[PDB]
């Protein structure tokens, strides 16, 4: 974290992992 | 039972040599107290055999002390 | 003085016949005569069979009864021992030779490990457990002096009296 | 169980001391229900007292109890036991608020 | 219900076999608001050895 | 899985919930105690099992002080249910340099101990002596010559009990320690501070009125 | 290097106390000097502040 | 530790979580931060108001030989709350003085002492 | 140290008499001639002083026996109220301060 | 902050609110460090108010092997004299090998502690009282529980030994009343078998109790 | 062991001078002094205060000396008492009557 992402603009929900499980 | 019995057994033998140790310390205290009645007070000791044997054992112990000293 | 003799065929043949069967009358096996190849081997062989020749405690307890009068006098003591405690100390499962190794060094007492050798009598001075519990014995003795005198009765009865009065 | 017990010397069995069982500290475990232990020795068992009182999963599975407000107030969080506190039904609430005439 | 204060009972376990006689020999009529009504041996169905084993 | 979930810790009392666990003893971090017995029991069965003497004794509110854990503040009242930091303090702060002047310990002697090297008595029997820390723990203590000055140590040996407040104040600076030393030797050797000891030179008239 | 210098100064101090070079009045330079007199020895003695708080 | 390295390890974000942290917080940093709720400034700390013969009975259960001046006001760290009239309610500072205020309103005579201001 | 006023109830340890001891305002060492080593440890000791004099050896003088000693024991006021309210009024005269009936 | 040369202690600060920027944060109850803060928002004030304590143990407490009673690995934010960079670093307690003669068991134990632990083990009355005073979760060190179990077992055998010698006292008091008179050589041995004591070992430690008192002299 | 260097040698030689002064003739004298003046105190003063303070001749000795603190060179609190009057702080650099800065 040389630079912090803007995390304050997201509501809290877990994204689906892109290598999605079958 | 296979687990528990070897335990109460050990407690039993522990109580046993507890009694044994009590008796032996009774022997020791008899030793110093009868010693105290014989040397400090007077007129009374046990048989000449007891006295002679006691003396012999004392001499042997003293020899062991002289040997273990060096 | 420090002479550790390593055996051979013939000197084993005569030394064992002279020493352990002549003096100690001890009986070797074939495996024995396989392993008797030092002076340390022969000495702890003889030592082992001699210490095995000595009576166990079961034989000593049946030559020495504890007489009813003695045990009765032991019964009339105000205190009898607790005597479960040995089962509380931690046992660890490891090699026996590493246990040999750690008190070969000073490593056995360090990391919370300690070795337990049951004692009989202790060091009484500067022993803080000893003192507190013999103080306790003193007040139990003066307590029974109070009981045999009868003030215990009076104290309890006046407790009941002041409970009834309130 | 065999610690700190007086011996009865006739039978050489343990004396069944009635005071033993009120001083005793019950140590939980899985393949036994609870194990009575003398109190002085209770202090080494402090961790599996905390594992028994713990919720029996990863806390991530039950974490939803934590985040919403209504489930903070209705659930017990002491040493990680997520378990419903006692909570009235609706008819109870109605008849509890009604007889106070409110 | 706080005006009722009915006959509380107390089960008192003495570690010896003489507890009853001792309890009467204490001679307690009142602990001073309570006025103990009666002392009697609570009869237990004797427990087997399996309970302390 | 857990057969027999253990009961709440301090729940001995009938109508009021137990103190929060971790205050009694256990894992810290919740401000309210809870027990399913005391909750599930109907209100009337709580009141039936009580009286207005007993109820007011366990309704009792000790405000900031906590009963079970003496001297500290009660955790529920603290903003974060974890215990107070300051009484639970570490000796050195983050920026605090470590300069701790050697401290010496009041110690009760168990035997008359004579120093051969210095030709003087280390200490007499039952006499409290301030000694070096390592000299105490490494030598006096492993032998039976001496033990610590704790008040219960005075209690056990049958001596009249006094408290030396050992390490009540631990000096983090050397001058702090000489302040500590000065008040200490004002307390323990107080015969130094009586006026006759100030006047050692005059137990008589002035020194110039004498003979040769 | 403060500790050993400290030691040095203490031994030095006791040496001058055996041999009578030690001036006990040095902290007192700014004060006027009391009466040197046959009863006034209560003045020259350095008083602890504590027993002055006591009486 | 990554919190030192400033990584945002929140579980909604990447699925990780900061390793040295408590898994339960009964009040998070925002509602710890609000000291207006916690401390008693401008806020009533006793929410029931007793009638006259209630107040008199409550005062009647105070043991004699008690001064108000023996109950120091707790610091800011300590939460301000009153458990109502419980046993030993006079040991509670805020309960003591709230009761004092009701006794001032209802015209009940105040048996205890009053708070002293010590000065140098 | 110290920014705020505080009241303590201390027991004289020799004779066991309870007297009260106060701590008043003394100013911060000057912010303009700045010393971090002064200010910061002053801060930590300030926090300490505020909590029951935890790490401080208390030194005062007994009124009932007039001498200066550090035997003092600092009591939180609930332990004080436990100590005081169980006393007969004639031993309040001996052990406690004037009045405090 | 007072500019006056002499400042006797006052009940309340006499000049009103103390002036200066540092006295602001002092009156707020914050540390003096706050005069160097650029971000003064709620979160930073909460952060440095110190109510939340941020620090950690090296291992989880169940797995903690050394006595860290209170020393949490802390962290410190410092600044170079090239002031444009600000770096923080972890700080650890000074853990010193405890070698303490344990009193109840006669022997030393080397169990690692911290400095605080040693000062406090001096304060407590010795290693054993220190280990027993703590309970449970208070000592997070496994080593601690091990030597604690040894200490308890050892204590109970101290009690056992005491009890033992008391038994001995009752025996010798009881039989001395019998053998206090001289009587006869034969009569004594009846008492020797009435209680069950062997005669020859009695002679032996009579001879050793002897050897013992003249040896010292 | 450099001797040809002046102040490196004669100063550590001054050190060994000082510390062979102590443990031979200095230390036994200091210890003997401390012993001798307590010995002076207890048969002259103490018999007065045992009568005065209301104790016995024995328990007054345990009260007036509660502990033995004998002074060895690595333990000493102060060499001499702190100054009675501390000199007065002038303004910054000899400004008069006052300075704006610090
Ligand atoms: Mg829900
Ligand atoms: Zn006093």
């Amino acid at each position: 974290i040389h630079k912090g992402w803007r995390t304050w603009e997201y509501q809290h929900t877990r994204p689906d992992p892109r290598p999605f499980p079958d | 039972y296979e687990f528990h019995e070897p335990l109460r057994r050990k407690n039993a033998e522990d109580m046993r040599q507890f009694q044994t140790d009590v008796i032996d310390m009774a022997c020791a205290m008899l030793g110093e107290r009868l010693l105290d009645t014989v040397n400090a007070s007077d007129t009374s000791s046990f048989p000449a055999e007891w006295q002679e044997a006691i003396a012999m054992h004392v001499e042997e112990i003293e020899a062991e002390m002289e040997e273990v000293a060096a | 003085i420090e002479n550790f003799v390593l055996e051979e065929e013939t000197i084993r043949e005569r030394v064992i016949y002279q020493v352990v069967e002549g003096v100690f009358r001890l009986s070797p096996t074939s495996a024995d005569r396989r392993e008797l190849r030092s002076v340390a081997n022969i000495i702890d062989y003889v030592l082992t069979h001699v210490r095995a020749a000595r009576p166990t405690d079961r034989e000593r307890r049946q030559e020495r009864p504890i007489t009813s009068a003695a045990l009765a006098v032991m019964q009339k003591c105000p205190i009898q021992p607790q005597l479960g405690f040995v089962h509380a100390l931690p046992h660890d499962t490891r090699d026996a030779l590493l246990q040999e190794w750690e008190r070969m060094h000073h490593l056995d007492w360090q990391f919370g490990k300690a070795v337990y050798t049951p004692r009989s009598k202790e060091n009484v001075r500067g022993n803080l457990t000893w003192l507190r519990e013999d103080r306790h014995y003193d007040q139990r003795m003066k307590f029974m002096q109070e009981v045999e005198s009868g003030e215990a009765r009076a104290k309890h009865m006046k407790l009941i009296a002041e409970a009834a009065g309130n | 169980v065999h610690a700190s017990r007086h011996m009865d010397v006739e039978t050489w069995r343990e004396v069944p001391d009635p005071h033993w069982d009120e001083r005793s500290y019950l140590v939980p475990d899985q393949m036994f229900y609870n194990i009575p232990v003398p109190p002085e020795y209770k202090d080494a068992y402090w961790w599996r007292e905390l594992q028994a009182r713990r919720v029996q999963c990863p806390v991530e599975w039950v974490s939803h109890r934590m985040y919403n407000k209504g489930d903070r107030q209705r659930y017990d969080f002491q040493d990680l036991a997520f378990r419903k506190k006692f909570e009235f039904s609706y008819e109870e609430v109605v008849k509890n608020a009604k007889d106070m005439r409110s | 219900p706080d005006e009722i204060e009915g006959p509380w009972e107390a089960y008192i376990t003495y570690d010896r076999e003489d507890g009853l006689s001792y309890a009467q020999s204490l001679g307690i009529t009142t602990i001073g608001v309570a006025t103990v009504l009666g002392l009697t041996e609570h009869v237990r169905e004797p427990q087997p050895y399996a309970v302390v084993d | 899985v857990a057969p027999w979930v253990p009961p709440p810790r301090h729940d001995i009392k009938v109508t009021m919930p137990p103190p929060p666990g971790g205050e009694v003893g256990g894992r810290f971090g919740v401000s309210q105690g809870y027990s399913d017995r005391l909750a599930r029991t109907p209100y009337w069965k709580r009141m039936a099992l009580s009286t207005y003497k007993l109820r007011m004794m366990e309704n009792a509110t000790r405000y900031p002080m906590s009963e079970h854990r003496p001297g500290e503040y009660d955790i529920r009242y603290l903003p974060t249910p974890y215990p107070c930091t300051i009484r639970n303090r570490p000796l050195l702060e983050v920026g605090e340099p470590r300069q701790i002047p050697s401290i010496r310990i009041p110690v009760i002697f168990l035997v008359n101990l004579f120093d051969e090297a210095k030709g003087c008595w280390f200490g007499r029997r039952y006499e409290t002596v301030y000694v070096e820390r390592q000299f105490m723990r490494e030598e006096l203590m492993p032998q039976r010559y001496a033990i610590y000055a704790t008040p219960e140590a005075y209690k056990l040996l049958g001596l009249p009990v006094v408290n030396h407040h050992t390490h009540e104040e631990i000096p983090k600076t050397p001058r702090e320690y000489e302040k500590l030393l000065e008040r200490q030797r004002y307390d323990e050797e107080r015969w130094k501070y009586t006026i006759e000891y100030l006047f050692r030179k005059y137990e008589d008239g002035p020194p110039e009125l004498l003979d040769r | 290097s403060e500790r050993e210098a400290a030691q040095y100064k203490f031994i030095r101090r006791w040496e001058l106390q055996m041999r009578d070079e030690w001036d006990q009045l040095e902290p007192f330079k700014g004060l006027p000097k009391p009466k040197r007199q046959f009863g006034n020895e209560a003045a020259e003695v350095i008083w602890p502040y504590a027993l002055l708080l006591e009486r | 530790t990554p919190m030192m390295l400033n990584i945002q390890n929140m579980m909604w974000w990447n699925g990780k979580r900061n390793l040295y942290r408590a898994t339960y917080r009964e009040k998070t940093w925002y509602e710890i931060s609000r000291t207006g709720a916690f401390t008693k400034g401008r806020r009533p700390v006793m929410r029931q108001k007793y009638s006259r013969e209630a107040l008199q009975a409550a005062l009647a259960m105070v043991p004699p030989g008690f001064e108000v001046a023996d109950v120091p006001r707790p610091p800011q760290r300590i939460l301000a709350q009153s458990e109502g009239i419980v046993g030993r309610w006079y040991s509670n500072y805020w309960t003591l003085h709230s009761m004092r205020y009701q006794c001032l309103l209802a015209g009940v005579e105040w048996p205890l002492g009053e708070r002293q201001r010590p000065r140098t | 140290s110290s920014r705020f006023f505080q009241k303590y109830f201390i027991r004289c340890g020799n004779c066991q008499t309870i007297q009260r001891y106060a701590k008043g305002y003394k100013p911060i060492p000057n912010p303009i001639l700045f010393d971090s080593d002064a200010h910061c440890r002053s801060y930590h000791r300030e926090r300490r002083d505020c909590t029951g004099l935890t790490g401080t050896l208390v030194t005062c003088r007994c009124d009932k026996c007039a001498r200066v000693h550090s035997h003092w024991t600092v009591m939180d006021f609930q332990e004080f109220l436990d100590a005081k309210l169980v006393m007969t009024p004639e031993e309040r005269t001996a052990l406690l301060w004037p009045g405090a009936g | 902050f007072s500019t006056f040369a002499l400042n006797p202690e006052t009940s309340v600060a006499p000049h009103g609110p103390p002036r200066g920027l540092v006295n602001r944060y002092v009156s707020m109850g914050l540390p003096p460090w706050a005069a160097w803060c650029n971000k003064v928002n709620r979160y930073s004030l909460y952060r440095m108010s110190g109510v939340t304590q941020r620090s950690f143990l090296p291992k989880p407490p169940q797995e903690m092997d050394v006595i860290w009673l209170n020393e949490r690995v802390r962290e410190r934010v410092r600044t170079s004299r090239q002031v444009q960079n600000v770096y923080r670093q972890l700080k650890y307690p000074y853990v010193k090998t405890g070698i303490h003669y344990s009193d109840v068991l006669d022997h030393w134990v080397q169990v690692p502690m911290v400095e605080a632990a040693m000062f406090e083990v001096e304060k407590d009355g010795g290693f054993d009282n220190f280990i027993l005073k703590r309970s449970g979760p208070e000592l997070r060190s496994t080593y601690g529980e091990r030597i604690r179990r040894h200490i308890l077992v050892r204590q109970k055998e101290i009690q056992k030994n005491f009890v033992l010698q008391k038994q001995a006292q009752m025996l010798v008091e009881s039989m001395e009343k019998e053998i206090l008179p001289m009587e006869d050589g034969k009569k004594v041995e009846e008492v020797l078998e009435k209680y069950g004591i062997d005669k020859e070992q009695l002679l032996r430690d009579i001879a050793r109790a002897a050897v013992a008192k003249k040896q010292q002299l | 062991e450099a001797h040809k260097e002046s102040e490196l040698h004669q100063n550590r030689l001054r050190w060994v001078e000082t510390m062979k002064w102590w443990e031979e003739i200095g230390e036994p004298h200091h210890q003997q002094h401390a012993a001798s003046e307590w010995e002076w105190f207890r048969q002259r003063v103490l018999p007065a205060k045992a009568a005065a303070m209301g104790l016995s001749e024995e328990d007054a000795a345990r009260e007036l000396r509660r502990a033995v603190m004998h002074e060895t060179p690595r333990w000493y609190s102060r060499i001499q008492p702190p100054n009675a009057r501390s000199e007065i702080k002038e303004p910054r650099d000899q400004r008069w009557p006052s300075s704006p800065k610090w």
